[PDB]
C-alpha cells in the first residue's frame, strides 16, 4: 500500500504534470513520464534532461558600468577569456550584455567580486539615427 | 489524523479478580506487560 | 568432522573480517562496487582462474570538482534520457 | 535503507584544499582530516551524543555492510558537490560555482533577488557561520537533542532483553 | 523504513536541490540542507 501509494504519486506529479521535486522522477531536471502497465505493479519511462558537455568560463557576481553595479535578470555573466556575456545557467548561450537582460542595483564599492565591463544600451543607436 | 485510545488491562482481562488465574499468567512471563507497552504506546502515537 | 568441508588452501583464502572470516575466498587490495554483501564493508565476487575474490567495496569513482570563487561551469549540449522506474 | 539515503551521490567528491567560499564556513561540517575518522565536529558530537552485551542465547548483530566511514564518506562527497556544485551535482555532471553565485541562485530560488545577497554578502555569511556555532553548541550542551536515534536504540535493546528475559519463565 | 524513505526523500529534494515544499526542510523560505552521519540515522542542517 505504501509502494502503490508513491506510484499514485508519482503519477499524478510526472504523468498529470512536470514535477519540480529533484530525484522524484528520474535522475535530472524532469521533462516528462510515462506509465506503462506491468503484471502487480506499474512501469514509468521517466523522461529527464541530463547537460552533457560542460566548458569552464570565468564568471562574475555583477558588472560595474557607469559607476552602477547591474545584475542579470536571468543567467549568468560569463567570460570566455576577452570578453563577458551573459548566459542562461543550464545551457550555454552567451548574450550581449545590454540593459534588457540586467537591472542596476546600486554602485560598485560593495558587491564583492564586481568587474568593469559596458553594457550596450539599445537605445543610443536609435538616438543617434 | 488518529484513532480511538483505548487501552487494555491484560491481566483484568485474561482473569478477573481470580489470583490463581493471576499466578498462572504470572508463570506464563511478561507477555502482559509487552501488551500494555504496546497499547501506549499506540496512544503517544495517537497524540504525537 | 570431515576434511571434505573443511578447506584451507594453505591459509591463503583465510581472511579476517569484521563480520567473521572469510573462508575460500581471496583477498584483494583493489576495490570494486558490491556484488554480494558480506558485512562491514567487505564484498565478494566471482572475478578472473576464477575464483571468488573479497575487497572492500569501492563507493564510487573520486571525483574533485574544480572549485573556483571566479570560474563556472556551464553545459553547451544536453542529454535526454529516459529513466525506468517500477513499482509494486 | 542505509544504501538508499547515503548513496545518492555517485562519484565521491573531495572538497577543494582551500576553502575560499566568500565568508561562509563549513569547518563545522567538513571533515577533520586531524582525528582518525573523517569526520566532523558536528558528527564527532551526534556519534558522541548516542549511546548483556554478550548475548549467548542465540543472538546476535550483523554488522551493516556500509562502516562508519564509509557513511562519512558518503556524508562528505554530498557536503562537497554541494558547496562546490549545487543542485547540479544530483542533476548530472557537477558544475562548479562560486559559493556566494550558488547562494544567489537560491535566494532567487526563494523569490529574492541576487540584488539582496550581493550587498548582505559578509551579513549573511556571518549569520550562517553563527547558526552553524549554535548549533554545534546545542548538539553538545542539550543531553536529549538526539531524542529519535536514542529511542529507536533503546526500543530494540528493550525487545531484545524481554526476549532474553522470556527463557526465565516456565510456561 | 518509512523513515528511511522520507531521509532518502528529503537528501534528494534538499542536499541536492531546493524544495519549494513548505516545512519540508526547514522552519522558513529553504535554501539549502546538509547531511550528517549519525548512529542510525541522519541528521539535516537545514538553511532556511
Ligand atoms: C576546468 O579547469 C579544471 C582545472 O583543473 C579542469 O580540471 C577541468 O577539466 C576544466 N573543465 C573543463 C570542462 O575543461
Ligand atoms: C570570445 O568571444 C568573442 C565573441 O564576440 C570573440 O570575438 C573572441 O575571439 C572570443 N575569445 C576567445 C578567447 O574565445
Ligand atoms: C578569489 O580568491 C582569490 C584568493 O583566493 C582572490 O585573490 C580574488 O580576488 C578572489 N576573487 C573574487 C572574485 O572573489
Ligand atoms: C573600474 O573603473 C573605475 C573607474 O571607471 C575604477 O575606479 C575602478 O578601479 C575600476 N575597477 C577595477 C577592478 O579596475
Ligand atoms: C595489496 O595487494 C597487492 C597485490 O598485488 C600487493 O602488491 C600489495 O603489496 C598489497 N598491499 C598491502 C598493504 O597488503
Ligand atoms: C550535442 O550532442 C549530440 C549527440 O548527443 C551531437 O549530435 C551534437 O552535435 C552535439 N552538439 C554540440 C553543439 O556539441
Ligand atoms: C571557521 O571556524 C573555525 C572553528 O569553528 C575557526 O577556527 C576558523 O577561524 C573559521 N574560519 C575559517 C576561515 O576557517
Amino acid at each position: 500500500r505504501a509502494s502503490a501509494n508513491l506510484a499514485a504519486t508519482k503519477m499524478s506529479e510526472c504523468v498529470l504534470g512536470q514535477s519540480k521535486r529533484v530525484d522524484f522522477c528520474g535522475k535530472g531536471y524532469h521533462l516528462m513520464s510515462f506509465p506503462q502497465s506491468a503484471p502487480h505493479g506499474v512501469v514509468f519511462l521517466h523522461v529527464t534532461y541530463v547537460p552533457a558537455q560542460e566548458k569552464n568560463f570565468t564568471t562574475a557576481p555583477a558588472i560595474c558600468h557607469d559607476g552602477k553595479a547591474h545584475f542579470p535578470r536571468e543567467g549568468v555573466f560569463v567570460s570566455n577569456g576577452t570578453h563577458w556575456f551573459v548566459t542562461q545557467r543550464n545551457f550555454y548561450e552567451p548574450q550581449i550584455i545590454t540593459t534588457d537582460n540586467t537591472f542596476v542595483s546600486g554602485n560598485c564599492d560593495v558587491v564583492i567580486g564586481i568587474v568593469n565591463n559596458t553594457v550596450y544600451d539599445p537605445l543610443q543607436p536609435e538616438l543617434d539615427s | 489524523v488518529s484513532m480511538t485510545k483505548t487501552s487494555v488491562d491484560c491481566t483484568m482481562y485474561i482473569c478477573g479478580d481470580s489470583t490463581e488465574c493471576s499466578n498462572l499468567l504470572l508463570q506464563y512471563g511478561s507477555f502482559c506487560t509487552q501488551l500494555n507497552r504496546a497499547l501506549t504506546g499506540i496512544a503517544v502515537e495517537q497524540d504525537k | 568432522l570431515t576434511p571434505t568441508w573443511r578447506v584451507y588452501s594453505t591459509g591463503s583464502n583465510v581472511f579476517q573480517t569484521r563480520a567473521g572470516c572469510l573462508i575460500g575466498a581471496e583477498h584483494v587490495n583493489n576495490s570494486y562496487e558490491c556484488d554480494i554483501p558480506i558485512g562491514a564493508g567487505i564484498c565478494a565476487s566471482y572475478q578472473t582462474s576464477q575464483s571468488i575474490i573479497a575487497y572492500t567495496m569501492s563507493l564510487g569513482a573520486e571525483n574533485s570538482v574544480a572549485y573556483s570563487n571566479n570560474s563556472i561551469a556551464i553545459p553547451t549540449n544536453f542529454t535526454i534520457s529516459v529513466t525506468t522506474e517500477i513499482l509494486p | 535503507n542505509t544504501q538508499e539515503v547515503f548513496a545518492q551521490v555517485k562519484q565521491i567528491y573531495k572538497t577543494p584544499p582551500i576553502k575560499d567560499f566568500g565568508g561562509f564556513n563549513f569547518s563545522q561540517i567538513l571533515p577533520d582530516p586531524s582525528k582518525p575518522s573523517k569526520r566532523s565536529p558536528i558528527e564527532d558530537l551526534l556519534f558522541n551524543k548516542v549511546t548483556c552485551a554478550q548475548k549467548f542465547n542465540g543472538l546476535t548483530v550483523l554488522p551493516p555492510l556500509l562502516t562508519d566511514e564509509m557513511i562519512a564518506q558518503y556524508t562528505s562527497a554530498l557536503l562537497a558537490g554541494t558547496i562546490t556544485s549545487g543542485w547540479t551535482f544530483g542533476a548530472g555532471p557537477a558544475l562548479q560555482i562560486p559559493f556566494p553565485m550558488q547562494m544567489a541562485y537560491r535566494f532567487n530560488g526563494i523569490g529574492v533577488t541576487q540584488n539582496v545577497l550581493y550587498e548582505n554578502q559578509k551579513l549573511i555569511a556571518n549569520q550562517f557561520n553563527s547558526a552553524i556555532g549554535k548549533i554545534q553548541d546545542s548538539l553538545s550542551s542539550t543531553p536529549s537533542a538526539l531524542g529519535k536515534l536514542q529511542d529507536v536504540v533503546n526500543q530494540n535493546a528493550q525487545a531484545l532483553n524481554t526476549l532474553v528475559k522470556q527463557l526465565s519463565s516456565n510456561f
